[PDB]
């Protein structure tokens, strides 16, 4: 009927930069794992017992705040249903506990190593502690969201992270279909532990305002008419030829003078770019047809020409000029052909990973055009830049 | 017999005796979560002999049954703890009792 | 106030429908006095309690959800379907199921009053939906030690959205019955003032704490990994209401 007041400990939580979802088109393997390493731990520092829970949490729902919170206090990633964790005992999920039978039967200690799974593609949590297996596996959770590993270490707990192999020697081997987390390594920054939804950070006082993030979906990377379709093929010759003049094998050869095979890719690349540019709704570019070899070539020159003696004769620099305004069309090109791409070895089972997984179907540049990479998405860019200044190059121009 | 789930591992090697003073440090607590008593906060361990009886009966078979340096959680049916009304004002009638009792020490 | 033939209930209706370009948005609502469940797990000793709700027309069964809430709900969002509800099952040994909510889909459910009924019995740990005197085969078991309120979120489509309607059945005890400790066995419902709605305001002032606790982390090494320790007893008093779980 009153109120109650009694001493609690307050509780904070950290998590790496790295970040694990599930969708559509997801660019993980689907099933991560991770190692905790606990060093000395003081049972009792204050009145109230150490907090300490490992699991995984929700990027948008498992916002802990310091003070108060969902049940008595010392909100953890066990005190609401957006996170799941494991404390030794008791699983806990929505500050419900439900204690797990162990093999050790044994609360956190020093000189143990924590040992957890997840499956992103069909819903499962595995923990072990020490190598021992736990009966205990939490199941039927939503995939909305993306799933991180998240401590919420106690007062006076030190506690070490293990989230790849690469960052540090894994205590137990990954259980087979699980990779280490350090795979998923965010290209754009390096991963950092940092607190979850923080509103204050340390100033040599320094107040912090809503951290933005990315959502699942954020995580998921026309007609050709004839007169068109002789530019486009013009325009195959040109990129195949530019292709062999960097590149400096029978590839390195004239525009004309190209292998089938090569010619091929060049003509489906063309198509490819020419589909994009028309789905856009630029301008009608079908004007000066006859003008496509009006640049004239710099192979010509030994120093330009290859070792193999061929000549690729290419766009000249000079005359090849790119439209100011077509810098946004271009870079939405190189958009769309990096997601066509990834979606493509999506399609064929390659992923998003640290390293370059050929044999394990893993494309370390598996990633949306904005999470992408520098020099990835300069690379894109120049490409296009290269393809419009060919294009006008030809006569053709488009506003867009 | 009240049930012991063992949160901490202990040695085991020696085990409160009939009539030898023991030290714990309790922070019983309801079955609904809310605390009612607990010696950590008060800074003075709670010393007790067994088979003086001054301890309901199943906190003397849980002693009985705990370990020097040991950790486990102890609950108690209200037949046994406070049978029907006891300790008005803190302990309600017909209310279990959970109680995390630790050795400090032994005599 | 209850009459003779009408059961004490309280409405709720909308002060301002297609004026001033008034919201549609769907709100969250809950009651104030939730139930508590028995601990222990085994006409007047029944252990069952029922509450209803009486539709009004204008508003589209698809746009009402009517059941129980863990006191643990933060959800917000316009877009709410059964779907997109939060919830895991634990399977150790033994497999249960725990969510922050239970409704079931007024659409899927079914200018005719829509009378969605909850009845839930706390010995028996199963609840159940009565609708215009049709039972219903959606059942759902929450753990023995809870505090579910009641759940009512509707989008307002009507000037009067939906009513509460708390009077007790045949042969099960009113839902104040088992809301009151003193009331426990009056059979007669009553809406005493401290029975209230609630809305769910999107943001509420907390203020922040003075001292927070130091963290430092660094790198231990290339094969220990990252490392984190702190140091420092901080304690923080808290103020927990019973009526609702809160810190």
């Amino acid at each position: 009927l009153l109120l109650q007041t009694n001493l609690i400990n307050y509780v904070t939580s950290i998590r790496p930069n790295i970040f694990v979802g599930r969708a559509e088109g997801s660019t993980q393997y689907g099933k991560w794992y991770f190692e905790v390493m606990v060093d000395e731990v003081v049972p009792f520092l204050t009145a109230q017992a150490t907090h300490l829970r490992v699991g995984w949490a929700l990027t948008e729902g498992y916002s802990p705040y310091p003070g108060g919170g969902e049940g008595w206090g010392g909100n953890g990633v066990g005190d609401d249903l957006y996170s799941y964790g494991f404390d030794g005992l008791h699983l806990w999920t929505g500050h419900v506990a439900r204690p797990v039978t162990s093999p050790g039967q044994h609360l956190l200690a020093p000189e143990d190593v924590v040992s957890c799974c997840l499956d992103l593609s069909v819903p499962s949590i595995s923990f072990r502690i020490n190598g021992c297996p736990v009966q205990g596996v939490f199941e039927a959770f939503n995939l909305d969201g993306l799933f991180f590993p998240v401590v919420s270490f106690s007062a006076g707990v030190k506690v070490r992270f293990l989230l790849g192999g690469r960052h540090g020697e894994f205590k137990f081997l990954p259980p087979p279909g699980y990779a280490p987390c350090h795979e998923a390594v965010l290209p754009r920054e390096r991963l950092r532990l940092e607190p979850i939804k923080e509103y204050r950070r340390e100033g040599p006082p320094h107040l912090v305002g809503p951290s933005r993030c990315l959502s699942h979906t954020d995580f998921v990377p026309i007609v050709l008419p004839p007169h068109l379709e002789r530019i486009r093929e013009k325009l195959a010759e040109n990129i195949h030829e530019l292709w062999a003049l960097t590149r400096i094998h029978p590839c390195l050869v004239n525009f004309h003078s190209l292998p089938e095979p090569e010619r091929n890719y060049n003509l489906q690349m063309s198509g490819e770019t020419l589909k994009t540019l028309l789905a856009l709704g630029c301008h009608v570019g079908m004007a000066d047809e006859k003008a496509e070899d009006n640049l004239k070539k710099t192979k010509l020159p030994k120093t330009y020409m290859m070792s193999n003696g061929y000549k690729p004769a290419p766009l000249d620099l000079s005359h090849v000029r790119l439209t100011p305004a077509q810098t946004t069309l271009v870079d939405r090109l190189a958009e769309n052909g990096h997601n066509v791409w990834a979606r493509d070895r999506v399609a064929q089972g390659w992923s998003y990973s640290a390293v370059q997984d050929i044999p394990a179907r893993r494309n370390p540049r598996l990633v949306p055009y904005r999470l992408l990479d520098e020099a990835t998405k300069r690379s894109n860019r120049d490409s296009l830049c290269q393809a419009v200044r060919t294009l006008l190059g030809y006569g053709y121009n488009i506003e867009p | 017999g009240v049930e012991i789930e063992t949160i901490s591992p202990g040695d085991g090697r020696t085990f409160p005796k009939k009539g030898q003073t023991c030290v714990v440090h309790y922070t019983g607590m309801l079955q609904n979560g809310k605390k009612f008593d607990s010696s950590r906060d008060r800074n003075k361990p709670f010393k007790f002999r067994i088979g003086k009886q001054e301890v309901i009966k199943g906190f003397e078979e849980g002693a009985a049954q705990m370990s020097l340096g040991q950790r486990a959680k102890l609950t108690c049916t209200p037949d046994v703890a406070y049978g029907a009304t006891g300790h008005p004002g803190v302990i309600p009638p017909n209310a279990t009792l959970i109680f995390d009792v630790e050795l400090l020490n032994l005599e | 106030d209850g009459t003779v033939d009408t059961p004490p209930c309280l409405r709720l209706a909308h002060r301002t429908w297609g004026s001033q370009n008034s919201l549609v948005e769907m709100l969250f609502l809950r009651l104030s006095l939730p139930v508590q469940f028995h601990q222990h797990f085994r006409i007047l000793n029944t252990t069952t309690y029922y509450y209803s709700v009486r539709v009004f027309a204008g508003q589209e069964p698809s746009c009402v959800w009517v059941g129980w809430v863990t006191p643990d709900y933060h959800q917000h969002d316009m877009n709410f379907d059964l779907s997109k509800v939060r919830a895991v099952t634990v399977t150790m040994h033994s497999s249960l199921k725990c969510s922050n909510c239970y409704m079931v889909w007024g659409g899927d459910f079914v200018h005719t009053d829509l009378v969605i009924g909850c009845l839930v019995d706390l010995a028996t740990g199963l609840m159940t939906f009565t609708a215009n005197g049709k039972e219903s085969n959606t059942f759902f078991q929450v753990e023995p030690n809870t505090k579910l309120f009641p759940a009512v979120f509707v989008l307002p489509t009507h000037q009067n959205v939906i009513q509460f309607e708390l009077g007790k059945q045949k042969n099960i005890m009113p839902l104040s019955a088992a809301m009151f400790l003193s009331e426990r066995k009056n059979p007669a419902p009553q809406c005493p003032p401290r029975l209230e709605v609630q809305m769910l305001m999107p943001v509420s002032w907390s203020r922040m704490p003075n001292h927070f606790l130091q963290v430092e982390t660094r790198r231990a090494g290339e094969r220990l990994g990252w490392a984190v320790q702190c140091q420092d007893p901080l304690t923080m008093m808290a103020l927990h209401i019973p009526e609702e779980n809160r810190c």
